[PDB]
């Protein structure tokens, strides 16, 4: 009930099927490949990924936090004359490295966690993997699944449209 | 679905949440222990050899 | 090509106007003209030296960007022999041509006899200690040797590329250029570092910086990359730049400009923190001169406009992919490079920000106009994007 | 200050806040002129040792005295490297005597007995300065002068 | 590209829960390290 | 699920308050 | 805390007098006046390391 | 020469690399057992050394009053510099779109993680009061005290900690697709669900790959400034000090170039045995070894340029201290380090210029070992020789290392190799994806000729 799986043999066949799809209006579909095809990707996944905005936001937040931390710690909370160095904003040298490191650290964590979260990655269980041959999908097997979310999705017609292409095995992936 | 039950999704998310809560709780317990009255011997009437009363 | 001729004409006009105002300044004061000329030569030299360095680096590491700008880099590198002739007036200043042409004292402190001779009226010992290395005959010989090495590498590489069009380009010629480039990159780095030390660091013999010269190479690289982006917008329509080009080379050059801007900032900050944190009297004066009498404002402007504004603007996929936006940033970076070098060279002589003469502005515009005119004359000698190249496949991806 | 053994002195670990140096510099060198110079912490207004200290164990004072706090020191040894006069001595091993009752009686109460892993340097006899400052303040308040 | 979870009743609730957890943690930490003494 | 997250947060809050009270007992 | 802000704790002598002394409502003004009168040094000096540690 | 030998299939790449891990425990090759036993014995030496260091103190080393920083800092810098090459391969080559990073990014990045793990112990071990390491880190305390933040050891704490976390997260993100292949081929219910939780139900698909590729590019972009900054900060501590040899402006870039140069020698030394022992000759070609040797030669020349700049600075200035620094380097009691340094990193790299020497596998191994020794000697020259003699002649003494710092050095080697052996036993040495993607890219290139 979740969708219909194509199980195409070669990435060129998957690309051709995806190109023949999206022309009949069959939106809300995905393709499963061992590696990024970069031709299937831009066909069905086109737009802003959303990671860079989080990366920029958290990197700037981290840099500002590091600078404010150094300022409050050593020029406001406890003012300590060390080597005659200034206690003002003219102490901006020897304050850059911590700012840079904090910015890089928070930007990297934002990138990684945002990639994991936006993909809804922590899903050990999925309606997929119910397909008998999806076990070999990470080792040389390519698939095309049209979700039930598609406005024009009916089990019989979707299966017949998939058979209009030549697939090794058309399956009905359920919940 | 191949090797995991349906509730594994919720279990994994709750495990991450509980791990973060446990780390925060451990930090809190350490801080409280090191700022406790028993550790620093505050408000504890130490018994004296001769029982002098101010 | 008509756009290229228009660029050549504009460069020629900038050159004649700049030389003419420089000549008027010379008549009022010869000393002011010579000090301005040293700064003008140092800023102008960056485009040819940068073009040679990028050409050799691209031969060593094949890239789509390298194939796209290879002919333009060759034309800029080819102007190096004429640049050597331009060094001759600076040589006259530090030789016995002083006491003539109106110069009260020699252009360089080491050149002055009293400072380097025992029993001299000033007799500064540190300058006297370096007298054999810092002497007019030795300085001229080393700069001339560097010019011969630069001219031979640039002319030989250009000749092999022209030969590539005629025949035997599948492995022959391309391998030969790659081999000459590999030995050349080591020679280029050593020659440029010593050229920077002799021309600029020797203005004040009391101060020396090991990182100096590497910073000039980063400054030269940013100036040439910004110049390449400005030229590419002008030659975007040229037929060979129509069926053989894509957004990918423009995007790669934009990423390189961003990397060079951050690299230059890192080298400048690294020198500042080491000198500031290690408060030794020997290295403190250079920073003191550049933070006094209004020089601090120029340093703040470089920190904000030269580094933060480009870094934020080029932090986006767009504004590097788009040629027009890359050109507007590239023109701004070139203006900032002129300000950065003025801050590096002018405080040695002016001593005050308001003391800057019209000649100081005139010499860089006039010399760089000559450079642009020669570059546009050379680039029309041969077709762009050499069709016969085993790397032409990177442009077709 | 602790007494290190001959083996520790052989390894150049002797702990002396004040040292006298003989330079023996003269023509001939078979009949040289002996020069004796006493060397102790210079209490530099701008101190390189303070700038390189990560935990801020060494910081300056309102009067101008360099302050070395043994409790704060984590033992990094960066400060000794950046001291030009090399007047800083580190407790590499437990030099102080803890098992001898007579030596314990000898130790002065005003100055702390340092443990292993802390740096030591001349403190301009801070205990004497602190006692004088406390006494002067006490006398001023009793008089009411606040001088 | 929409997030995978876009169009879900649970999205606002989970975001809210995460924010509330965070605020509670922050206040408690702040109290212990600043005001408990 | 939000309900389980809130329940865990409440349990953690109760534990933290008990620990805080134990310190000043 | 008190070496830095001594105007919230300073009293008009009589410190050994039975500690039945209660600080007045206008403790801030009296504390500032007593700090000025007794000549208590500012936090620039009272927070130095060799004040406590030696 | 090509970076991929022909005759490869997506199934073959999954089977070949997949077979190394997932082999039954009783079927472990004997060479692995021998190497792991040697590494474990050196780890026991490490444990004994650390225990006696904690019991007795930092006084068991050869450090003294003038030379407060001995072989501990030298080994710290050496280990932290080993990890630059793998970070370069993982990030800079990803940005540069170079196609030889696919077969060697996993092993090199694992080397970076393990080298950072080894080098992170030295800041705590050399500390003199090692249990008070947390004082450098900002932390809520009843004292109200703060780290100085103007010293370079405070910067070191932020650089190393950020470097370790970013390298670990980037390595784990790369492993997530590989874990998915392993769980599918595990063939045991308990072996599955261990790779599967790590995989996080990867279910590789479009709209997961698009975000994954963008995140990898962003992480690679952030890492390149990070690694340069880490080594520059590990150079700033010497540069910030007023010691004559230590305060050199060219230190930050020169140190970065030295780290890549030392790391590439270590990667060549360890990668060649792994390539020969398993059937990885197709994945790692002679062209990979030749290009890596050229990168090592390029960074070695920058190190030689750094030497030339230092010598020119010594001769240029009229300071007595720079001149005596040069004299002590050349004709001092520790001149052996300088002469060995000049031999190892200048004379040995000159054969690399010739193509035949780079092609020869034995020649590369001998040069890589000489470079690794020479880099250690360079750190020794920079630190110990400069510290030995200073402004005041009366405070001059010689540094003589003891046996315990050597014991720590071999112990760190043993820990490093133990971690490598467990990595190669449990996880795949070569990225399974990005290698079949490389095959896809190569086949497409053939179609467009
Ligand atoms: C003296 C201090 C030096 C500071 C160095 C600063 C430069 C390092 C920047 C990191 C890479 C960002 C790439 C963004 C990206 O992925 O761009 C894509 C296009 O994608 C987008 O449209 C936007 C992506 C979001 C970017 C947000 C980044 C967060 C903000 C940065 C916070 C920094 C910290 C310090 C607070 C295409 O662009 C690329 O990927 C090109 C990458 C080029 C690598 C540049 C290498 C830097 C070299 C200089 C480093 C010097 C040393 C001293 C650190
Ligand atoms: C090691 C530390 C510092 C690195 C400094 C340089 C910054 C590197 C990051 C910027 C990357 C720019 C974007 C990518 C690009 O345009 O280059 C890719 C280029 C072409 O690759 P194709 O697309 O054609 O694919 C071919 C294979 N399919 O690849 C290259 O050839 C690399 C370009 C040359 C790199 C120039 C850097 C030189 C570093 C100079 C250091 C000077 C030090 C002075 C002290
Ligand atoms: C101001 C002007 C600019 C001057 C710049 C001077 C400094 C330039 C240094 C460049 C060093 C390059 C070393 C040579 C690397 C090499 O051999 O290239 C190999 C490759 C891959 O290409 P392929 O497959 O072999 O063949 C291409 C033709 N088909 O190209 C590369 O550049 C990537 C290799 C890795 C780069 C190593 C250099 C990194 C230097 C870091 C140290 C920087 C010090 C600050
Ligand atoms: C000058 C900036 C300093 C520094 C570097 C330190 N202090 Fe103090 N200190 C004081 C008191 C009463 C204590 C005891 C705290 C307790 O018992 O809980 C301390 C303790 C410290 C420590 C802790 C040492 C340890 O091993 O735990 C440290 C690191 C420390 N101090 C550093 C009292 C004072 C002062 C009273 C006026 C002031 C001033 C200082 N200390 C100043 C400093
Ligand atoms: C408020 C009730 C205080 C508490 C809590 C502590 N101290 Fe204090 N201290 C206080 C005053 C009003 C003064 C007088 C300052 C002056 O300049 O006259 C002091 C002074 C000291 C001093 C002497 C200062 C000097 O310059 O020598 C010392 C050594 C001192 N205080 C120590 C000290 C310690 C160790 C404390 C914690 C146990 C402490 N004081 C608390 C007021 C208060
Ligand atoms: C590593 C992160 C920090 C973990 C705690 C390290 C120091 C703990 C310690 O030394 O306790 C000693 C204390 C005197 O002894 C005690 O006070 C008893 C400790 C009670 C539990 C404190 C730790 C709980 C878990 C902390 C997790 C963080
Ligand atoms: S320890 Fe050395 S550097 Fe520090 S104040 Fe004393 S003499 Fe100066
Ligand atoms: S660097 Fe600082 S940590 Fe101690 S040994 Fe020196 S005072």
């Amino acid at each position: 009930v979740y969708g219909v799986m194509a199980e195409f043999p070669t990435p060129e066949a998957l690309i051709e099927a995806t190109r023949k799809a999206k022309a009949a209006g069959y939106t809300k579909m995905d393709a499963f490949s061992p590696f990024p095809i970069e031709e299937v990707i831009e066909e069905i996944a086109h737009g802003d990924t959303g990671v860079p905005r989080l990366v920029l936001l958290f990197g700037l937040i981290g840099a500002a936090s590091g600078f404010i931390l150094q300022y409050i710690g050593n020029l406001v909370d406890y003012p300590l004359n060390v080597g005659g160095r200034p206690l003002d904003i003219t102490n901006w040298p020897a304050m850059i490295p911590i700012t840079f490191e904090s910015g890089i650290l928070l930007a990297s964590f934002a990138a990684a966690i945002g990639m994991i979260v936006l993909n809804g990655l922590p899903s050990p269980y999925h309606p997929v993997f119910n397909v008998p041959r999806f076990q070999y999908a990470s080792q040389d097997a390519f698939f095309l699944c049209i979700e039930a979310t598609d406005p024009l999705f009916d089990r019989s017609r979707t299966s017949q449209f998939l058979r209009s292409l030549n697939p090794m095995q058309v399956s009905e992936v359920a919940y | 679905a191949q090797i995991f039950p349906r509730n594994a999704n919720l279990l994994s998310r709750l495990s991450i949440f509980a791990l973060v809560l446990l780390v925060v709780e451990g930090i809190l317990i350490l801080g409280v222990y090191f700022r406790s009255n028993y550790f620093r011997q505050v408000n504890v009437a130490i018994e004296q050899p001769v029982a002098f009363s101010h | 090509i008509p756009q290229l001729g228009q660029v050549q004409m504009l460069g020629l006009a900038a050159a004649v106007i700049g030389i003419g105002v420089l000549a008027a300044g010379y008549f009022l004061s010869p000393t002011s003209f010579f000090e301005s000329y040293i700064y003008g030569y140092y800023v102008a030299m960056t485009i040819p030296l940068g073009c040679l360095g990028f050409l050799m680096v691209q031969h060593l590491t094949g890239g789509a960007w390298g194939v796209t700008v290879r002919r333009m880099l060759e034309a800029g590198a080819a102007t190096l022999p004429i640049m050597g002739l331009l060094f001759i007036p600076i040589a006259l200043g530090y030789f016995d041509t002083y006491k003539a042409l109106g110069l009260e004292h020699p252009l360089y402190e080491w050149a002055n006899p009293e400072v380097v001779t025992p029993g001299g009226a000033e007799f500064d010992p540190i300058i006297a200690h370096k007298v054999p290395w810092l002497s007019p005959l030795w300085v001229t010989a080393r700069i001339a040797i560097f010019f011969i090495i630069w001219s031979a590498l640039a002319l030989t590489l250009r000749a092999w590329s022209r030969q590539q069009d005629a025949g035997g380009d599948a492995k022959k010629l391309a391998t030969r250029m790659r081999r000459l480039s590999g030995i050349g990159v080591a020679l280029f780095v050593i020659t440029v570092t010593f050229f920077s030390f002799d021309v600029a660091m020797s203005l004040d013999p009391h101060w020396f910086s090991t990182i100096y010269g590497a910073h000039y190479m980063a400054n030269a690289g940013l100036m040439t990359l910004a110049f390449l982006a400005l030229m590419m917008s002008r030659v975007r329509d040229a037929a060979l730049f129509r069926e053989y080009v894509s957004v990918k080379p423009i995007h790669d050059i934009g990423k390189l400009i961003f990397a060079f801007t951050v690299l230059w900032t890192y080298m400048s900050y690294g020198q500042l923190v080491i000198i500031w944190s290690g408060d030794v009297a020997e290295f403190t004066p250079w920073y003191v001169h550049r933070t006094q009498h209004g020089w601090v404002f120029v340093a703040l402007a470089l920190m904000l406009f030269a580094f933060a504004l480009p870094f934020f603007v080029l932090l986006f996929r767009g504004t590097k992919r788009n040629l027009n936006t890359l050109a507007t940033i590239a023109g701004w970076i070139v203006v900032m490079r002129f300000v950065d070098m003025a801050w590096i060279i002018l405080p040695e002589f002016r001593e005050h920000l308001w003391d800057i003469a019209i000649t100081d502005v005139a010499a860089p515009i006039g010399l760089i106009g000559l450079v642009i005119a020669l570059f546009a004359a050379n680039v029309q000698q041969a077709p762009l994007l050499p069709l016969r190249d085993p790397n032409m496949e990177q442009l077709q991806n | 200050i602790a007494v290190v053994g001959k083996d520790q002195v052989s390894r150049g670990r002797e702990m002396h806040w004040i040292r006298i140096d003989r330079y023996f510099a003269g023509e001939d060198l078979d009949n040289p002129s002996i020069y004796m110079m006493p060397v102790n912490c210079m209490q530099c207004e701008k101190a390189p040792c303070e700038v390189v200290c990560p935990v801020a164990a060494t910081v300056h004072d309102y009067e101008g005295l360099n302050n070395m706090v043994y409790n704060r020191c984590v033992g990094t040894k960066y400060c000794s490297n950046n001291c030009p006069y090399k007047v800083r001595r580190f407790n590499f091993l437990q030099y102080s005597d803890t098992t001898t009752e007579t030596f314990k009686l000898a130790f002065n109460p005003d100055v702390t007995v340092r443990i292993r892993g802390v740096m030591e340097k001349c403190t301009y006899c801070v205990q004497r300065i602190s006692g004088a400052r406390i006494a002067a303040k006490r006398a001023a308040v009793q008089a009411g002068q606040s001088s | 590209m929409q997030p995978e979870w876009s169009g879900d009743p649970e999205v606002k609730p989970v975001f809210l829960a995460v924010t509330l957890t965070g605020m509670v943690a922050f206040l408690l930490m702040v109290w212990l390290f600043a005001f408990y003494w | 699920l939000s309900r389980l997250m809130i329940a865990g947060l409440m349990v953690f809050l109760v534990l933290s308050l008990v620990v805080l009270l134990a310190g000043r007992l | 805390n008190c070496h830095r802000n001594p105007e919230l704790y300073v009293r008009p002598r009589e410190e050994v007098y039975n500690m039945d002394y209660v600080p007045p409502s206008n403790q801030l003004e009296i504390g500032r006046q007593l700090v000025a009168e007794y000549g208590i040094m500012p936090p620039d000096q009272l927070t130095n390391c060799y004040v406590c540690h030696r | 020469e090509a970076y991929l030998l022909p005759g490869e299939t997506y199934t073959s790449i999954s089977a070949k690399i997949g077979d190394v891990p997932l082999t039954p425990p009783l079927k472990t090759p004997k060479g692995w057992l021998a190497g792991f036993s040697v590494a474990f014995f050196m780890l026991m030496i490490f444990f004994v050394s650390v225990t006696w260091l904690f019991i007795r103190g930092v006084g068991i080393w050869g450090i003294n009053i003038p030379v407060g920083w001995g072989m501990d800092i030298i080994n710290f810098v050496w280990w932290i510099g080993i990890g630059h090459a793998g970070t370069l391969i993982s990030a800079i080559l990803l940005l540069l779109n170079q196609g030889w990073r696919n077969s060697i990014n996993r092993f090199a990045e694992a080397m970076t993680l393990f080298a950072v793990a080894c080098a992170g112990l030295y800041p705590i071990l050399h500390l003199g009061r090692p249990w008070l390491f947390y004082w450098l880190i900002p932390y809520p305390n009843t004292h109200g005290m703060w780290p100085q933040f103007r010293s370079a050891l405070a910067w070191d704490v932020f650089a190393i900690s950020t470097y370790a976390t970013v390298s670990l997260v980037f390595w784990l993100v790369g492993l997530i697709p590989d874990f998915a292949t392993l769980r599918d081929r595990a063939k045991n219910i308990w072996v599955k669900r261990l790779y599967g939780i790590a995989a996080l139900g990867w279910r590789g698909s479009a709209r997961h790959w698009h975000r994954y590729e963008m995140a990898s590019i962003l992480l690679a972009g952030l890492s390149t400034p990070l690694v340069v900054s880490v080594h520059s900060i590990i150079s700033l501590d010497f540069a910030i000090s007023q010691v004559p040899g230590w305060q050199v402006t060219v230190f930050p870039p020169y140190f970065v170039a030295g780290a890549v140069f030392a790391g590439f020698a270590m990667v060549l030394l360890l990668m060649i045995p792994v390539r020969t022992f398993y059937g990885f000759e197709n994945y790692i070609t002679l062209h990979h070894l030749d290009v890596m040797a050229k990168v090592m030669l390029t960074t070695g020349m920058i190190v030689v340029y750094g030497y030339f700049m230092e010598v020119f600075a010594s001769l240029y200035s009229g300071n007595e201290f720079e001149e005596y620094l040069l004299y002590n380097r050349l004709f001092g009691p520790s001149s052996w380090a300088y002469w060995g340094l000049l031999f190892c990193n200048a004379v040995a790299i000159q054969p690399l210029w010739f193509k035949k020497v780079r092609q020869n596998i034995p020649a590369l191994l001998i040069i890589s070992l000489i470079v690794s020794v020479g880099m250690w000697l360079e750190r020794y020259v920079i630190i110990v020789i400069s510290l030995e003699r200073d402004f005041l002649p009366s405070s001059w003494d010689i540094y003589i290392p003891t046996i315990w710092d050597w014991s720590l050095y071999i112990g760190t080697f043993g820990l490093f190799f133990t971690l490598l052996f467990l990595f190669i036993r449990v996880l795949p040495m070569i990225n399974i994806f990005e290698m079949r993607l490389f095959l896809y890219q190569e086949t497409e290139k053939a179609k467009q000729r």
